[PDB]
């Protein structure tokens, strides 16, 4: 509350404890001075009608106007409803570190001088934008990501968890960190699971909701999402699907390649510009990297570049066990015999696999998912291949 | 130029540029405000605003030749301390493809060269030097050419 | 337990818990408890109880905004157009001089007589005057390595003339008033940037290229005239356009309209560098990557004098940046950042903060306090190396 | 719905608070509660995809136009409340009407009764639901060639 | 689990619970081995426990078992090694330092950080728990603190390597080993360790320090070191052996600045210059060069200030009928105030008759003062312009000559000791006035000087019969002033003696609240050496005893940070009139350090919110005296709330304090609340001069000069500054009888404390050399890795630069190498060899 | 009046001279949710929407 900056080494130290016992020392000696006045004297009176004159000089009809400029010296220029300006007086009553230009004051009647300042709705996008605890699950449910975990953590977990550790080195954390892996390896699955086991208000867009249909909008948009990222303390901005706004970025186009080029300059000057972004964390995903700017994911904008594999023997076992545990099976499930191909198969397509055999042997009534539900849902699953067989091979 | 699109917009810069034209030439003629109009493309302006009654002469302003060039550099020369060994003919005849404001650049360039070196007075092989920064050329890291 | 921070890791631990429920005993014991119609602490209804209040509610009348559009005569008569209440031919107040006044500015007026108190500031969009830039950065030029003869010219065109103003009258030059920064990502441009803001002793305005795009037509315009207003305000202004080439695109125009509106946003921006009117004391950074996209008018002489062009760093400005970017880092007393530097080959200042911060997260990793020669030579491979195909 | 953040409004806007509001409502009932949610949509693709998601309104079921069974059956089904005559032969009406939608079966239905009521009797005749037929599906045709030549 | 192979591996020795006791030998030295390497061997991980650790814990009593008293040759070591390493996670008795002291020596840095700090910490409880009888089991203790120490200094631990040694109390350990590229680092945190530490060890520590700095050779440090530590005979130890003139002109200018002068020996080099550098005879010189420099030296008239016509004039007419002589009284202040140490004038040099035959009464005295206080620092001029009004047929006009003589020598040293040649013959006058005069501008010519003759003369005024009580308290004031921090024997009995003699009703009075003062100044700053003082003084009349025991206590503990000392305030706080006093020494023992400060202003505010008019009266005096020439928004503020207030003593101790808080700072802000004070205060006599005095304080100089007693990084403390604010607001204490009434000279206190916030840089040879320096607020890097930044939100200027409160500089260029670290107040520069 | 019955979107009567809070004026709910319910829908089955 105010108290003092002890700026003592900031590190466990004994100078630090010597600049904190003081801190004690004085802090004990007000609490019982205030303790041993207030037993004298109540001086509940006192405090009172103090109020009673503050609600005097502020009439009973208080209207509501929109502050507009202040002129820093206890003036201001505030607008009623009507749309009408006045030049008046900020009261001393009311709290300054709340006023700032578009806030909604309390004005006076007849005087119209500042008298306080209302409260405002505490949704600019942090509704749409927040998604609070992750549905899907914690980190139980990822399976084989390992080093892939590790080094998420590195980034945005452990400088919000142990500051001190780079505060001791004197480095700064790593800025981004940007996802990379072929379509359906878990990309989004860890963002959500850092965002369910993190302290700090989580952001997510996907890189098709910045491609607005107006002039501006899609700048406008990434400006607003990274100005109300600072407004909520610490903070973590993951942009899926990043493709849609970065790319390449040839000059020779036309239409609205020329706005989502201006969105990804302004998303640019977000990320590294003139100005200190303050305490913000970017993660960004995309199932295509190759195409991305340079510029978008240089080293200053994006430190860390984490690989998502395909899972391979154990990852696969281990998808497959999670997304089954929570659904009966009969005891003749090959689950090996599954894996054993290498079908390049994804998690995502486990996941298929398994909910398409409970959904199939739902069909049939039956109890128990079976060893040939789970192969015929596979082979389904697998069908969804095309391309064509002697091409390319 | 007008053109037939759906797009929005273009439409309301049409009707100011409508009444621009009636204000030019229409009812009700004018004959105490003159207008002087500059314009760096002309291809793109509509017929009915490069009317015969409305922009009348229209004046090209070509890019500078040698003599122009030297004119431009002995005017924007004029205040400062020049040397008498300055060729103006040859800094025209090197500064090929250049407009008024680069050449401008090439003696104001010249000038801060001088301060560079600390020198009162230019000099021509200051002026080479500032027709060299304005140039604006780069290097390909090698020069194979014979 | 833990394994062990510090041998006072339990006494701070306990002095900050005992200093929390103090302070929560002292607020408990005091009262302030919030007030959802924004009331300051008791203790600071400090004149508001009374004894200012009163005296500044009984002296200090309420005046009402309004903009001057005439003044008629001689002899003081205004035109007044007060926000949506009405216009009125006024007089001024006995405390408020004629010179004061000027046509177009905007004056409070009185309820009664509706007669000029005081003038006021212009009225300025908060879009473009939160481009200002209030706090400086704290980079300097010595953080800034690699770049020797780039400094000097950025220097002689933004820094010099103003500091040394009759240097370059008693030689008769007019200094180039604008120059462009233009090189590979990563090479410095906002950091020299931040270094011109922070060294000037003038106003510094910030401006991103993106913020001028705007939906409604004849809006970057406007912000583009309101942005210079407010620069000719000021003694001497800096305007930095980074990312320049989100509105600077060359002309294309032809058949369905196309990039129309940024097109005479940059006109507009065009206009105001060079025209009619004369420039104030204003000169104009601009920083892009792709110099290529700018249209010719903009990249005339005139409106961008200077070109300065950024390229990847020598092996000596390489081992600059290395120390520059190791000075805040605890590291062995001998590490050799000219091996460092040479084992990197052709990289950019961003290459080599981040081959810091990584050494950094090797040793804090490898649950070091110091980091090493073989940190930092780890960090290059997993940086320059591994991350080669980005 | 179409989207969340569309118009640049930052989901201020109407029709984005409604949609917001629907989905906190639909993820704050159970699934376990038997109250099941059917939509409808013509357009599927302009659908917002906040709705498909998992744990919400994922399964979708596609309608093809009606065959000959089908449009015989809705045609009974909106004729079900109309005073009918003896001998009313819905299935050559059917029949004399191919490959019509809903919305004609729908309006054939009213046009046959404007007809009787022209003749002013007070129940729906069989020459009164050709004349319908021929009414509509040739109202039908003539707006279709119309988007035809409007192409063109 | 999933690696569990490695849980197999360890089982692999863990159920072989005595692979070491079987007999054969291949599974003696590698088994263990294996395991060392393998406890050894670091993770991928911060998060906690080394996996081979978390699997050893708990094998601990079998890992004992096979220790026990095996063979000593390197079994018995190893064991005992690997057994301290895992006695850290136990967390019971010191096993880690028992089995460390028996059995294998290795390196620590082999085991790591994290093992060689839990080692620090039980070598440090064992030393701290273990009596000095048994000497020879510290052996051991001492050659492993030896080991320790350099592995943390090369680690970059140096605060965790000074705290080890502060716990074992063997500190003077560090200069052998502090290595040249530490020692900035250690003596830093040794220093900042200093203040928030008892008396018994901050001396330890800053000898500590200066043992480090004379080590490397940086004289400047040591110098300010010795100067702290209060230790005359170092200070010209250090300063004699300084074989460098440069660096001894750099350290003379600093001991010149704290007003410490050294009497050299006549045959020491460059004698007469190094001793013209300590004497200040070319700050005035140097003074007007600044001012010509900035271009500042136009006088300002009162009304520049005042600004009238700018306020709404809505009573310009027959507006309200102020006291005519109290508003020239208040203008001749201002003047005085904004035209300090120029030594030109608009009111009193075009025709000073005039202006001062407008005042009335004393006001003629404050008035002549004034012309010394603007001839401030110019001996040499002073007299020349003061002549003509030391002959005056007014006595209040000879008295204000006479203490504008004595002002205008302060702050400076001459041969020829002019104060003392024209104020020697008025001492005994039989006009008080007069007395009074020359009483004060001989302690404010020569305060903190000690000099014995002027001593000798002065105190048998206290004693004289034919002297007011006025008198008698000038009279101990300016003996106080001239004996700061000296404890001379004679001063304390004569004060003591005169004290005793005076009756109750006699005491009663006001005026004699003085003498307590008068000692207290005396004995500044030596703490629990004034028990004599107390018991002396206990035999004194109830109210007058409790106001001196007070008023010397906090004297007396001035400037510690004695928290058991504030305690005791808060006590006699939460009655007669000592509040105030114990008020006013809080702020006196609280202005330190900033974490005291701070927690003062807290205070503070709590006292006037729950408090008595007392009270009440002296918060504010309080908070200008722990802020003084810093604007700080939320004390101004609080001063503001209560300048506006129903107790007017309040409002003009708080207008006041405003005016002393912005001293020397030109606040735009803090002018115009005073220009609005003055409106809301237009009808109030008393109101509006104070307010003026605050508006001629707030300009004082024209910003080139502070009241701030503290110097060279805020460290070091300026007792005859401290006097000179102790002096005016003790005397504030009862504003209205002293200030508004026939004592108002004692205003002339501030000229003590007034310096100049220049920072000028001169060659080698004593000549001006402009360069390029970052101004900017300080910024704390204790305990930090790196060389960080020393200065934020900083500028460029040239030179000649004027540093506010908080605002440290540092050279731009590498041109220059500067012979002190602190860049403050007059530094030399020299060449840098290696530029290029 | 009790606060409690002051309910967010409610109708409210305020004085002349100041805007004093006096009533509860009665408010239109306009309940448009209880005109869809259609019962068990008879006679909408299988059987005849066969196809
Ligand atoms: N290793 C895994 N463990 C558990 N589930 C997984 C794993 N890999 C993929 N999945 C499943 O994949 C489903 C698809 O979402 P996921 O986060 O995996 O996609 P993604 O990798 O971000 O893909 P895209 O690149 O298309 O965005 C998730 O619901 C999750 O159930
Ligand atoms: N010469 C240099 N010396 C020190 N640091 C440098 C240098 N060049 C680049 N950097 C580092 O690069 C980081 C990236 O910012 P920089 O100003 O270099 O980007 P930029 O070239 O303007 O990028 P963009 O092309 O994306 O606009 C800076 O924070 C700085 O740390
Ligand atoms: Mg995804
Ligand atoms: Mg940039």
């Amino acid at each position: 509350a105010s108290k003092l900056p002890l700026v003592t080494p900031h590190t466990q130290c004994r100078l630090k404890l010597l600049k904190l016992e003081r801190i004690k020392d004085y802090l004990l000696m007000e609490e019982e001075f205030i303790r041993n006045q207030e037993q004298m004297k109540p001086l509940e009176e006192k405090q009172e009608e103090e109020r009673s004159k503050v609600d005097d000089l502020r009439g009973t009809p208080m209207s509501v106007g929109t502050l507009e400029e202040i002129i820093d010296d206890n003036h201001a220029i505030v607008s009623t409803s009507v749309g009408s300006e006045h030049y008046v007086s900020i009261l001393s009553f009311v709290d300054k570190d709340l006023l700032e230009p578009g806030c909604s004051v309390l004005l006076n009647h007849k005087v119209h001088a500042v008298i306080g300042v209302l409260m405002d709705d505490t949704d600019p996008l942090v509704t749409v934008m927040k998604v609070e605890k992750a549905p899907q699950e914690t980190y139980a449910d990822i399976g084989g990501l390992d080093n892939q975990i590790q080094e998420i953590k590195e980034s945005v977990e452990l400088p919000l968890t142990h500051p001190e550790y780079y505060e001791e080195m004197g480095i700064k954390p790593p800025k981004g960190v940007i996802l990379y892996g072929p379509p359906g390896t878990g990309k989004t699955l860890l963002a959500k699971a850092v965002a369910n086991q993190t302290s700090a208000t989580f952001l997510r867009v996907v890189g098709s909701e910045l491609i607005q249909k107006y002039l501006g909008d899609g700048p406008k948009l990434v400006r607003e999402l990274f100005r109300v990222a600072e407004e909520h303390a610490p903070s973590i901005v993951f942009i899926d699907e990043i493709d849609a706004i970065g790319t390449k970025r040839y000059d020779s186009n036309s239409g609205g390649e020329r706005e989502i080029q201006r969105t990804m300059l302004e998303l640019l000057n977000q990320l590294d510009g003139f100005d200190s972004r303050g305490d913000v964390k970017v993660i960004m995903a995309t199932n295509r990297i190759e195409t991305l700017d340079p510029a978008l994911i240089r080293p200053g904008r994006i430190d860390r570049k984490i690989e998502f594999p395909l899972p391979d023997e154990k990852t696969k076992k281990r998808i497959f066990q999670i997304h089954t545990s929570r659904m009966t099976l009969a005891d003749d499930v090959t689950l090996d015999d599954l894996i054993m191909a290498k079908d390049d198969l994804s998690g995502a397509d486990i996941k298929a696999i398994c909910t398409e055999a409970g959904l199939m042997a739902l069909r049939e009534r039956r109890m128990k998912v079976t060893n040939e539900d789970f192969k015929k849902s596979k082979e389904n699953v697998l069908y969804k291949k095309q391309e064509g067989t002697p091409e390319g091979l | 130029k007008r053109f037939d699109s759906e797009k929005a917009g273009d439409r309301e810069v049409q009707r100011t540029m409508l009444e621009l034209l009636n204000q030019l030439d229409g009812f009700q003629p004018n004959t105490q405000v003159k207008v002087i109009a500059a314009t760096n493309r002309v291809d793109i302006l509509d017929p009915a605003l490069l009317r015969s009654g409305r922009l009348d002469r229209k004046i090209e302003f070509p890019m500078p030749n040698e003599e122009a060039r030297a004119r431009i550099m002995q005017i924007h020369s004029r205040k400062m301390n020049v040397s008498p060994d300055v060729n103006y003919e040859e800094l025209a005849r090197c500064t090929d493809d250049f407009n008024g404001a680069q050449c401008k650049a090439v003696c104001v360039e010249a000038g801060m060269i001088a301060l560079r070196r600390g020198a009162t007075e230019l000099t021509h092989e200051d002026y080479m030097e500032g027709i060299l920064e304005v140039q604006a050329k780069k290097k390909a890291n090698l020069q194979y050419y014979a | 337990k833990t394994y062990g921070q510090s041998t006072y890791s339990r006494q701070i631990k306990q002095v900050e818990d005992d200093i929390q429920q103090l302070l929560k005993k002292i607020n408990e014991l005091t009262g302030i408890k919030e007030s959802d119609t924004g009331l300051a602490p008791p203790a600071l209804w400090d004149l508001a109880a009374d004894k200012q209040t009163l005296q500044s509610e009984q002296p200090l009348q309420v005046a009402r905004c309004t903009k001057i559009i005439n003044a008629d005569s001689e002899d003081p008569k205004y035109i007044i157009n007060v926000k949506q209440f009405a216009k009125f031919v006024v007089d001024l107040s006995d405390q408020v001089a004629p010179t004061d006044i000027e046509e177009g500015m905007r004056v409070g007026v009185d309820r009664n007589k509706y007669q000029i108190h005081i003038p006021l500031p212009p009225k300025i969009d908060p879009t473009v005057t939160m481009m200002q830039v209030e706090e400086k950065p704290d980079v300097t030029y010595s953080d800034v390595g690699g770049c020797k003869e780039q400094i000097e010219k950025l220097r002689e065109v933004v820094e010099t003339p103003l500091l040394h103003p009759e240097r370059f009258v008693n030689l008769g030059i007019e200094p180039p008033k604008g120059v462009l920064l233009f090189g590979p990502p990563g090479t410095g441009k906002t950091l020299c940037a931040r270094a011109v803001a922070n060294r000037t002793d003038a106003c510094f305005i910030r401006v991103i290229g993106s913020e001028l795009v705007q939906k409604y037509v004849g809006e970057g315009a406007r912000m583009v005239r309101e942005l210079f207003e407010m620069a000719r305000t000021k003694k001497a202004c800096l305007i930095f356009f980074d990312e320049i080439d989100a509105i600077g695109g060359a002309r294309f125009d032809d058949g369905a309209g196309g990039d129309n509106e940024v097109q005479r946003t940059m006109l507009e921006l065009i206009n105001q560098l060079d025209g009619f009117d004369p420039r104030g004391n204003i000169k104009v950074l601009m920083a892009t990557n792709r110099p290529d996209t700018l249209d010719p008018a903009l990249m005339r002489p005139g409106r961008l004098d200077r070109k300065i062009e950024f390229s990847l760093p020598d092996l000596e400005g390489r081992t600059h940046i290395f120390k520059i970017h190791a000075r805040s880092m605890s590291v062995e007393r001998d590490i050799r950042f000219e091996l460092l530097a040479r084992l990197c080959p052709n990289s950019t200042g961003a290459e080599i903060r981040s081959v810091c911060t990584e050494a950094g997260m090797f040793a804090i990793r490898a649950r070091r306090k110091i980091a090493t020669e073989k940190d930092f030579l780890e960090a290059v491979n997993k940086v320059i190396k591994s991350y080669a195909k980005f | 719905g179409s989207s969340r953040l569309e118009g640049g409004s930052g989901g201020d806007s109407e029709v984005q608070r409604t949609m917001l509001e629907l989905l906190n409502q639909l993820d704050g009932f159970e699934a376990t509660k038997n109250i099941k949610v059917i939509m409808a949509t013509n357009r599927i693709d302009i659908l917002d995809s906040a709705l498909l998601r998992p744990g919400r309104i994922d399964r979708k079921i596609e309608f093809p136009p009606p065959n000959e069974e089908a449009r015989l059956d809705i045609l009974k089904i909106h004729s079900r409340k109309m005073n009918l005559t003896r001998g009313i032969n819905l299935r050559k009406i059917a029949e004399l009407m191919p490959g019509a939608s809903g919305a004609e079966v729908k309006g054939v239905c009213t046009e046959a009764g404007m007809y009787a009521l022209r003749e002013r009797r007070v129940h729906v005749t069989q020459e009164d639901f050709e004349m319908a037929v021929a009414k509509v599906m040739q109202k039908d045709s003539e707006k279709n060639m119309s988007i035809k030549k409007l192409w063109k | 689990e999933l690696s569990e192979e490695d849980k197999q591996l360890q089982d692999e020795l863990e159920m072989l619970v005595e692979r070491l006791g079987e007999k054969d030998t291949s599974l003696y030295r590698p088994a263990l081995e294996e395991l060392r390497r393998q406890i050894r061997s670091s993770t991928t991980s911060m998060t906690s426990v080394p996996k081979p650790l978390k699997f050893l814990r708990p094998h601990y009593g079998k890992l004992k078992e096979i220790y026990e008293n095996m063979a000593p040759g390197e079994n018995k070591r190893f064991a005992a090694d690997i057994i301290s390493v895992l006695a850290m996670t136990m967390s019971g008795e010191r096993e880690c330092l028992k089995y460390r002291l028996v059995g294998s020596q290795e390196e620590l840095a082999s085991w790591g950080h994290e093992y060689v700090r839990h080692l620090a910490g039980e070598v440090a409880k064992e030393w701290q728990e273990l009596d000095d009888a048994e000497k020879v089991q510290r052996e051991p203790l001492l050659t492993l603190v030896k080991e320790i120490v350099p592995y943390n200094m090369a680690h970059n631990a140096e605060h965790e390597a000074c705290d080890l040694l502060m716990e074992i109390e063997q500190v003077d350990m560090l200069e052998k080993d502090i290595d040249e590229n530490a020692y900035a680092k250690v003596c830093l945190y040794l220093t900042s360790c200093v203040n928030y530490v008892p008396e018994p060890e901050n001396s330890a520590l800053l000898r500590c320090a200066l043992g480090v700095f004379r080590k490397f050779s940086r004289f400047p440090e040591a110098l300010r070191l010795a100067l702290m530590l209060n230790d005359m005979e170092l200070v010209e130890d250090i300063f004699t052996s300084c074989k460098d003139v440069v660096v001894q002109k750099q350290m003379a200018f600093m001991l010149g600045r704290h007003g410490v002068f050294l009497e050299l020996s006549e045959d020491v080099e460059e004698y007469e210059d190094l001793t013209e550098i300590m004497s200040n005879v070319q700050l005035n010189s140097n003074f007007l060069a600044l001012a010509r420099e900035l271009d500042i030296m136009e006088p300002k008239v009162p009304d520049d200030i005042y600004k009238t016509h700018l306020e709404n004039n809505r009573f310009g007419g027959s507006g309200s009928q102020v006291d005519s002589a109290r508003m020239n009284l208040a203008s001749s202040f201002v003047n005085g105030f904004v035209n300090a140490a120029f030594g030109q004038d608009k009111l009193l040099t075009d025709d000073g008759n005039k202006w001062l035959y407008k005042n009335k009464d004393h006001g003629m005295l404050s008035a002549a003062a004034s012309l010394g206080m603007i001839l401030l620092w110019d001996v040499d001029g002073g007299l020349t312009q003061i002549d003509k009004y030391l002959y005056s047929s007014e006595d209040y006009i000879k008295s204000g000559a006479l203490l504008a003589c004595g002002i205008v020598n302060s702050g400076v040293r001459n041969e020829c000791d002019p104060a003392l040649a024209l104020l020697s013959d008025y001492v005994l006058h039989n006009s008080n006035t007069m007395r009074l005069g020359s009483i004060f501008g001989l302690g404010l010519a020569y305060a903190g000087s000690n000099r014995e003759d002027v001593l000798t003369l002065l105190l048998p005024v206290m004693g004289d019969s034919k002297s007011s009580m006025e008198v008698a308290g000038v009279t101990a004031l300016a003996c106080g002033m001239i004996a700061v921090g000296s404890c001379n024997g004679d001063v304390t009995s004569t004060i003591l003696q005169t004290i005793m003699e005076k009756s109750e009703t006699e005491l009663k009075d006001t005026y004699a609240r003085w003498l307590p003062l008068g000692l207290g100044l005396n004995h500044l700053g030596k703490g629990e050496a004034i028990e004599a003082i107390l018991a002396a003084l206990e035999v004194v009349s109830e109210p007058f005893r409790s106001f001196a025991n007070t008023l010397v206590d906090v004297c007396a503990y001035a400037g510690s940070g004695n928290v058991l000392k504030v305690q005791q305030l808060l006590h006699i706080c939460s009655m007669g009139a000592h509040q105030g006093v114990a008020v006013l020494g809080i702020a006196l023992i609280a202005m330190g350090e900033e974490i005291g400060a701070e927690m003062a202003l807290r205070t503070f505010g709590h006292l006037l919110r729950y408090g008595e008019p007392t009270l009440r009266r002296a918060v504010p005096l309080a908070l200008a005296l722990i802020s003084v020439s810093n604007p700080r928004l939320n004390i101004l503020d609080t001063l503001s709330k209560f300048s506006h207030d129903a107790d007017p003593e309040v409002s003009y101790n708080s207008i006041f304090a405003m005016g002393m808080v912005g001293s020397g700072t030109n606040n735009a802000r803090l002018a115009a609340m005073l220009r609005q004070l003055a409106q809301y205060h237009a009808k109030d006599p008393n109101n509006l001069f104070m307010v003026r005095l605050a508006q001629g304080l707030t300009h004082l100089g024209k910003g080139t000069l502070t009241l701030c007693p503290y110097h060279s990084d805020r460290q070091l403390m300026s007792q005859v500054a401290v006097a000179g604010l102790l002096t005016v607001l003790v005397s504030f204490l009862d504003v209205r009888n002293i200030i508004l009434g026939k004592s108002h000279y004692v205003l002339y206190g501030l000229v003590a404390a007034m310096q100049p916030r220049m920072l000028v840089t001169f060659d080698e040879e004593l000549r001006p050399l402009p360069v390029s320096v970052r101004v900017g607020q300080a910024v704390d890097v204790v305990g930090q890795a790196g060389k960080p930044k020393t200065i934020t939100g900083f500028q460029t200027h040239t030179t000649p630069v004027l540093l506010a409160h908080g605002e440290r500089a540092e050279l731009a260029t590498e041109e220059f190498l500067p012979v002190t670290p602190i860049l403050e107040g007059f530094v030399i520069l020299r060449k840098n060899p290696n530029y290029d | 009046i009790d606060i409690n019955d002051v309910t967010p979107n409610c109708r409210v009567a305020l004085r002349n001279d100041s805007y004093t809070l006096h009533k509860i004026l009665p408010n239109k709910v306009d309940p448009l949710v209880s005109l869809m319910m259609v019962e068990k829908v008879p006679d909408s089955t299988y059987e005849m929407i066969g196809g």
